[PDB]
C-alpha cells in the first residue's frame, strides 16, 4: 500500500490508493484507507487491515466523544499523543500498523506514527509499502509556496509514479483536501480522473 | 417508617424512596421538547442567573451524539453523571455496530442503569429525569427516563417542575408535522402556560434536528425573536 | 415490625416483603393468554397513554425469541431487566445446545435469578410477574413467574391488577383446543370483564405462534376486528 | 425482639429465625414415602389445580438420578434452587467417584449448604424440606433435610403440612418389608388421614424404586387404582 | 474449500462447495458451509471448521439477539464490524478462519474477513483453498448487468471450473440467492442439478 | 440490651451470645468418655427414635481417623459441619507431616475455627461441643471443645445436658488405669445419675481405642451386656 | 429522622446530610476571585494565625498547573486530599491530550468524584468547595465546585462564610473587563464588606494570569499597596 | 447507649468496648514475672482443676522461643489465637533477619494486630493481655500487651484478676537484680497477697532463663519446695 | 443522636465523632517543641511510672528519620501505628527521590491516612496528634498533625492535656531565633506552667536538631540541668 500527506500554505492533502491484499493475491480492487477521522482532520491506513480498521473505529469513537464533552475540535497534536499512547500501551502484542493523521486546527499539520507509537512532526510524509517512490518524488517537486491545486497535482503524480513502479498499491486514487475554509472535502472519482487525464499519466 | 430504605414496600406495596427521588426531580426547571415533520426539538427554561455564568455550561440541552440529544432536570450532580453514561454507552453502541443504530437503546442502557440502583440497598437512585431526542435508521425519537427506569417514547412532553401544566396543554393543543417553526412556537406558548404569575418567560434555549442532518442550537438572538 | 427485611419471617411464619412486591405486581395493567390447538396467544391490555408514544417501545409483549415470547406487569424498570435477562438466558441456552430445546429450563433460568433476590439481604426482589409462551420441542408452552420465582405452567392466565377477574372467568368458561379466531375472542372478552363500570375496553396488543411457525403480533387493525 | 437477625440466639437459647422458616415449610402440601423389601417409595399430594397446568412442571416429585431421587415442601422458589443443587452434587459426587455410591454424602452436600445459610447475616436460610430416596451400594435409602440443615435417614416419614399426622400414623401402623403395592396402599392411608373433614384425597404423584432397577412413575391410571 | 459471493443489481448470491478436510484425506463428501445467518444476509465459511462453526453460532446468536432487541435486522456493515472486532479482540490466540458475510439491507453488500479481521466491501469476493480460480472466472465473465439467473449460473461455472481444477473443494455444489424480495431463499439441489445439466458441465 | 451482637461485651464484661451458643450446647443429649490404662473410650446417649431410622446416620460418635475420633452435642447442622472440618484437618495434618503425629493441634485446628466466629459480625458461632478422642505418639488423649473455643484435654469428661451431673459423678468416683471393661461400667453408671425420675437408660452407643490398636464400636449386643 | 444518611430523601425530597456538607464549607474563611480582561484572579482571606506558621502550608490558593489554580474552604483535611485530586487529573488530562486544553472536564473529574460520594452509603460527602480558575485554548476561566459537584462557571464568586455578602456586592458593584489592578482592588472591597463590625482586614493573599502568562503570587508587600 | 460499638467514643472521649475487653482480661487468672540479675522468669497462678486434666495443655506460660516465652490471661480462645500470632510472627522475624534480633517487634507485630481490631467495625478486639519476657541481643526483657495494642516494657507486673495487688506488692518490695531463687520466692509472696482470705496457694507453673541459656520450666516438685 | 457514626453531620454542620476523636488525644501528655537560629527541638513531658519499665519504650519523642523526628498524644496504640507508617512512608518517599527532599509530603501522606479514617463508615478515626520536625532542602521544620488530618506548620506548638496553656504562654512569651539552650529553657517553662498546682515537674524527654547535624536526644543528665 501507499499513503501520502502534504502540508502546504492553508491546507493539508492526503491520498491513498485503492487496493487491499490481505494476501499476495491483490485481492480487493477498490477497498477504503482514508477516513475522516473528525471534521477538521483526517487519518490514513498502511497497515495491516483488521487493526487498523479498529484503530479508526476507535479514534473516531474517542475524537466524537471528545467534541461532545468539549465543544471544540482536537488539536492535531493531541490526536497523534492519544494515539501513540494506545499504541504504546500494548506494543508485546502490537498493532503492525503504520498510521498517518493530518489535519489542521490553527496550522495545518501531518503527523507520522509507526507500530510502536512514534510521533513526528513534518511537512510532507508517506508511509506504506510504495512510500520511498513517493518521498522521492516528493523530495524533488516538492515546495512550500504551491497553491491547492498545484498540491493536488503533485499528490496524484506522486501516487501514479507508485503505482507505475510497486505490486503492492495500485487501484483508483482517493484524494481528500482537508482546509479551515470548506472542512472536510474529499474529491469525487471524476475530478481525479480529469486531472489524471490532464496530466498525461493515464494508459 | 418505611421510607428509609430503598428496598422496602408499603402495606399499600409502593417505593416511597423511588417516589421521593421522583419529588427532587420536581425541584428542577421545566424542560420539553416534541418531534414533528422529517425531526425532533427540545426547549429546556433557565431562570437567568448571575451574569458572571459563562452560558456554555448551564445548557439544560446537550449533545449525546451529532444524532441524539437530551435534557435534563433534578439533582444537578447526578445530571451530569448521566449525561457522561449517556455519552458512554452512545460510544461502545456505536463501535459495536458501527453506527448508532437505534436511539431506543441507548435510553435502555441508561435507564438499566438507572433502574439497578432503585433495588440495592446500600445505593440511592438517581433524582433526575432525562429526556432524549434525536434521529435513527427509523426517523424522529423523543424518550422520557424518569428515576426509576421507566422509558417511554413521546412525541412531546416536559419534565420538572411545570410537567404536569406543560403536558396538560400539549395534551389540549399539540398536533403533529407542525414546520419546525411553528411547533416551536406553540412549545414555547406550552412553556409560558407553566409559569407562576407575574413571572416573565426569560430567554429558553432551544435546539433541533431535521430528517439528514445534525443538531443545531438556535443561539440567543434565534431565540429572541418568539418571546 | 417484620415487613421490613427481605430475610425475617413472621412469628406466623411469612415474607411479607416478598409479598409486597407481589402487591406491586397487582399495580400493573392485564395482561392475558392461552394455548390452543396447536399453539398459544397472549393478550396484554394497554390504556392508550399519550399518543406522542410511538407504539413501538411501550409494547408489554416482547419476543424472546422466533419461537417462546413474554409478557411483564408491574416495575417496569425491573420488567424491562428481566426481559432482558430472558433473551440473554435464552440465547446462552440455544448456544450450549443448538437450539431452544425447552422453554422451561429458560423461564427456570429467569425464576431461579428471580428467586435469589428473594433471600439475601442488601436485595429486594423484583416487583414483576412474567408471562412466556411458545413453541418447543413438546408443544405450546405458557408459564407465569411471579416475584418470588414460583413457575406454574398453563393453558391460560392473567397476570396484572385483573388476574384474580380474568382467571375467574377462564376458570368458568374457557375449553381448550379453540381454533384461534375463538381463542382470541373468548380471551377479548375475559380481558373485558376484568375492568370497572364505565371503562371501554381500548385496543390491547394480542400476538400468537402456532406449531411449526413463527410468532406474529396482530397489527391495530387485525385487533380491531374483535371489539 | 431476637427473632429479627439469623444470628442471634434467645437466652433460652433458640434461633427464632431458624424456627420460623421451619414454620415456613408447614404452609406447604403433605408429601411422604417409605422403603420397603427391596426398594422404596415416595407420594405427594396435590390439591389439582387450574386444568390448564401441564402437569409437567408441578411434580413435587423430582428425579436427581437414575437413581435417587425427592420430594420438597414450602418455598417452591427455595425448592427448586435445592433441587437443583442436588442434582448438580449427584453430577460432581458421580464423576469424581465414577458413580453415585452413597446417598447419604449426596444429603451431606445439600445439608450443608442449607446449613451455612443459618448462620451468616445478610442472608435467610432455605425454607424448603427435602425427602430423599434411592438405592445405593447399600441398598433403599430414605432421608429428610430440614431447613436448618439436619438429615437423619428414615424408612418412612413425611413432610408439609400433614406430617405429624402422617408420622403419627406411620408411628403406629407401619410394618417393614410390605410388597410394593401393600406399602403404597398404607402410605396411601396414611396421606388420607391427615387431610381436614370433608376434604376428599385426590390423585397423588407416587413413585417408587426397586433393588436393581430404575425409578418409574405410577402414571395417573395406576394411581387411580388405590384411591 | 472455496466459498463464493457475487452482488449484482437487487440480490446478492453466496454458494460453497460441501467437502470437509479436517485431514488429507477428504473425509466427509456431503459437509454444509452456507449458513443463514439472519432473515436477509447469510455467512459462507472458508477455514477451520471447528472455529468456523463456532463464529456461525455465535453471530446467528448475536444478530437473532439483535433483532429481538430492537425489531430491526442488522446492516451489513454492522454485522462486518462486529465480526472484525470479534476477531481482533483475540489474535494471538486467533481463529484460523476465513469468513465472508454477504446480504441485503437496503443495497446489496458481500464482505470478506480475513483472520485478522479486516473487513472490506466489494462486488465479487471469494475465499478458500480453490479461490483464485473462482476470482479468474469472475473477473473474466462478470458484469453487473446480469439478471439472477445468469449470476447463479456464473456461480455453478465458476465452482465447477474450481471442483475440476482444485483438491481440497468438490463434492455436490449448493447455492443460496438472498434477494429483498422473497428473502433467503435456499435452491434444492434438483434445481442445481438441472442447471449443471443445462450448462453441460456434468461428467 | 447487649445480648443482640456477638461483638458487644456487657459492663460486667460478658458474651452474651457466646454464652447463648453453649446454652445451645445444653438442648443436646449428654456425651461421655474417658481414658484409662492404655487408651481412651467414649459414651454417648441416645433416646431411640423412629425406628424408620437406619441407626448408621444417628450415630453422635463418628471416627475422624483410625487413630482419632470424636462425639457432639448441640446443633446437629453445626455439628455436622464441624466433624466434617475434623476430618479434613486430620487430612491436612497427615499429609503435611506424613502422619497425624498429635491430636492436639487437630483440635487446635478445630478451636481456632471455632474461635474465629465469636469474634466477627455478620457470622453467628457454632452452637456445638465436641469431645475429641484417640491415641498419638504420646498416648490416649481426651479434649472438649466448646462454642467459643476453650480446649481443655481431660481423662474424662461429658458433654450436653446431662455434663454438670455426669462430671460431678465423675469428679467424686472415677480412678484412672481401670481395665476397659470397668471403666465402660463406671462411665455407665455415670451416665445413668444424669438423668430424671422414671426414664429408664436405652441402648447407648460406645466404642474404644487401645495403645498400638485401631477403633472399635461395640454393636449394641456388646452394650447391652452393661444394661 | 432522616439526616441520618447520604442515602434517603427527606418528604419535600431533600439531601440533608449533603446540605449538612454545605453547611460546613460555610465554617470556613472567605476566598474569591473573578475574570478581567484577559485573565483571572483569586483573592482568599486568611486571618493571620500563629506566627511560627511558616506561611508556605497554610495557603488555600494552590498550582495545580502553571495554568490552572484554586482555592479551597471548609474542611481542611478534604479541600487538601481535593486539590491532590485536581493535581493528578490535571496530569493524566494533560498527557492523554498532549495539554489541558479544557479546564473545564479537570473541573468534571474534581465534580464527580465529589459526586459520587454524596450517593453511596458507608462513605459521607467531601465538606469542601472549589473555586477553579486559569487560562485554556478559551481563555479566562473561573468554575465553582460544591460538595454536591455543582460546577457553574462564573466570572466572579466567593466561598466560605462571607460568600453571600461577597456575591452580593459583586452582584451590584462588579464591572467586566477591569484591568487588573482596579479588579484586585474591587475584590478587596467585596472581601472587606463581608466581616463583622471591629474587624480589620489582615493580609490576603491574592494571585493572577494574564493571556500567554503563568501564574503569579502577589507577595504580601504587592498585597500591603492594597490595604 | 454508645457501648454498642468498638468505633465510636463518648462524650467524655472513651472507648467503653475496649475498655470492655479489658474488663474480660481481670476474668482471668493472675500471671507475674520480672527479670532479675541476667534473666527473667514468669509465674502464673493455676488453682488446679479436674485431675483428668493432662497438665501439657493447660499452661499459661507458652514458649514462643527457645528465647523468647509468655503468659496470658482473659478469654482462652483469643489467648490461644494470640500465642499462635506470637509464634508465627517470631518465625518471619528470625528468618527475616537470621535470629530474633530484637523481642520488641515481635511484641509489636501482636500488639499492632491486637490494635487494628480495636478500631474496625464488624470486628470485636481481643480479650486477652500478654506478658512477654525472654533474652535478645539487649539482655533480659519484659512487655505487657494488653487487649488495645499498649505495650510497656517492665522489669515486673502481673496480669489478671489480681493484678492490682500484685504490682501494689511489687511497687513497694521489689529489688532489682536478685539472684533468681530470691526473686521467685518474692515474686511467690506477691502471687500469695493477692488471693482471697481462706483461699491457699496452689501449684503455680514458674519457668525462667538466664543470659546465654534457653528456658526451663521449673517442674511441679522444684515448684513444690517455695510454698 | 448524631454522635454515633463518622460519616454523618449535626444540622449545625459538625462531625461530632471526629470531635471526640480529638477529645481523645487531649487525654494524653503535654508534649512541645520549637525551632530557633538553625534548627528544631522537642519536648515531651513523662510522669514517670514503675521503675520497673525501661526507658526505651516509653519515648514519645521517636526518630522517624536521622533528619525527621515526631511525638504524639492519645491513644498509645494509634500512635504507635502513626509513627510506623511515618517511617515507612518516608522510606517510600526517600527511594522514590533519592532522599527525604521536604518533610512537608511525609506529613502529607501521614495527614491523608488519618483523614481518609474520618470519612468512610466502619472505620473509625486515629485518636493521636503527631508533631513532626526536621531539617530538610529548606531547613528547620516543625507540622503538627491532629486527627481529623489538620496540619499546619508551626515554629511552636504543643498537644495533650496541657495544648491550651502551652500554646497561651508561646503566644506571649516567645521569640524566635535563640540560640538552643535559651530555647530550650523557655519551653521547660512552657510545660512548667500547663502543670497544676503541687505537681512538681518530673524529667522531659527534649532532643533536637540543628542545620547540617543530625539528632541527637539530651540524656537524662543533660535534661537535669534545666530543672
Amino acid at each position: 500500500t501507499t499513503t501520502v500527506g502534504i502540508t502546504l500554505k492553508d491546507a493539508v492533502i492526503m491520498a491513498t490508493e485503492r487496493r487491499v491484499t490481505m494476501e499476495n493475491f491483490i485481492m480487493h480492487k477498490n477497498g477504503k484507507k482514508l477516513f475522516q477521522i473528525d471534521t477538521y482532520t483526517g487519518m490514513t491506513i498502511a497497515g495491516l487491515v483488521g487493526d487498523a480498521q479498529v484503530l479508526v473505529r476507535y479514534m473516531k469513537a474517542e475524537l466524537e466523544l471528545y467534541r461532545l464533552q468539549r465543544r471544540v475540535n482536537m488539536p492535531i497534536e493531541a490526536v497523534a499523543t492519544l494515539l501513540s499512547n494506545m499504541l504504546n500501551q500494548v506494543k508485546y502484542m502490537p498493532y503492525m500498523v503504520q498510521l498517518l493523521v493530518g489535519g489542521i486546527d490553527t496550522a495545518p499539520h501531518v503527523f507520522s506514527i509507526d507500530a510502536a507509537g512514534g510521533s513526528v512532526e513534518d511537512i510532507y510524509a508517506s508511509t506504506g509499502s510504495g512510500s520511498p517512490f513517493v518521498y522521492g518524488v516528493l523530495e524533488s517537486q516538492y515546495s512550500e509556496k504551491m497553491t491547492v491545486d498545484e498540491g493536488v497535482d503533485l499528490v496524484i503524480r506522486a501516487i501514479s509514479a507508485a503505482k507505475q513502479r510497486d505490486s503492492a498499491s495500485g487501484g483508483m486514487i482517493d484524494v481528500a483536501v482537508i482546509t479551515r475554509k470548506d472542512g472536510y472535502v474529499q474529491l469525487p472519482t471524476d475530478q481525479i480522473e480529469s486531472r489524471i487525464r490532464k496530466l498525461g499519466l493515464i494508459l | 417508617a418505611y421510607d428509609r430504605a430503598i428496598t422496602v414496600f408499603s402495606p399499600d406495596g409502593r417505593l416511597f424512596q423511588v417516589e421521593y427521588a421522583r419529588e427532587a426531580v420536581k425541584k428542577g426547571s421545566t424542560a420539553l421538547g416534541m418531534k414533528f415533520a422529517n425531526g425532533v426539538l427540545l426547549i429546556s427554561d433557565k431562570k437567568v442567573r448571575s451574569r458572571l455564568i459563562e452560558q456554555n455550561s448551564i445548557e439544560a440541552i446537550q449533545l449525546i451524539d451529532d444524532y441524539v440529544a437530551a435534557v435534563t432536570s433534578g439533582l444537578v450532580a447526578d445530571a451530569r453523571v448521566l449525561v457522561d453514561f449517556a455519552r458512554i454507552s452512545a460510544q461502545q453502541e456505536k463501535v459495536t455496530y458501527g453506527s448508532l443504530v437505534n436511539i431506543e437503546n441507548l435510553v435502555k442502557r441508561v435507564a438499566d442503569q438507572m433502574q439497578q440502583y432503585t433495588q440495592y440497598g446500600g445505593v440511592r437512585p438517581y433524582g433526575v429525569s432525562l429526556i432524549f431526542a434525536g434521529i435513527d435508521q427509523i426517523g424522529p425519537r423523543l424518550f422520557d427516563c424518569d428515576p426509576a427506569g421507566t422509558i417511554n417514547e413521546y412525541k412531546a412532553t416536559a419534565i420538572g417542575s411545570g410537567k404536569d401544566a406543560v403536558v396538560s396543554f400539549l395534551e389540549r393543543e399539540y398536533k403533529e408535522n407542525l414546520p419546525e417553526k411553528e411547533a416551536v412556537t406553540l412549545g414555547i406558548k406550552a412553556l409560558k402556560s407553566s409559569l407562576e404569575e407575574g413571572e416573565e418567560l426569560k430567554a429558553p434555549e432551544i435546539a433541533s434536528i431535521t430528517v439528514g442532518n445534525k443538531y443545531r442550537i438556535y443561539d440567543q438572538e434565534e431565540v429572541k425573536k418568539f418571546l
